[PDB]
């Protein structure tokens, strides 16, 4: 399970245990607005790709 | 050694400089090919492009 930080209610952000980082392969941030309506994603895969 | 997710770019792609009048070897974000490069001012270009 994972809440959020605004106004954070009963339960933490816990879903995952490692003491050690393990070998990653991407990890990056993104921005945006955040005064918007919705937003959108797209996701699929090729070729292994 | 010789494995994981920790590299280093200490190899020849060393960040060359670029060089406009004859034609040489393309690696140009995974695309191959030959041509003579020409600086002309164009703005209709983005961040993910
Ligand atoms: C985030 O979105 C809001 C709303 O979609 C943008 O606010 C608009 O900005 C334009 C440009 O000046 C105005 O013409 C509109 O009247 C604004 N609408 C509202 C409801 O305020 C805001 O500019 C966006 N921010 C970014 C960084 O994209």
């Amino acid at each position: 399970h994972t809440v959020c930080k605004s106004k954070g209610s009963i339960r933490n952000e816990s879903w995952h245990i490692d003491s050690s980082e393990p070998l990653c392969l991407f990890k990056k941030n993104f921005t945006y607005n955040v005064s918007a309506d919705w937003l959108y994603f797209h996701f699929y895969q090729e070729r292994g790709v | 050694i010789n494995s994981g997710t920790t590299c280093s770019n200490d190899l020849l792609y060393s960040n060359t400089e670029i060089s406009t009048g004859v034609c040489v070897n393309y690696d140009l974000y995974g695309i191959t090919g030959q041509g003579i490069f020409k600086e002309v001012s164009a703005a209709y270009y983005n961040n993910w492009q």
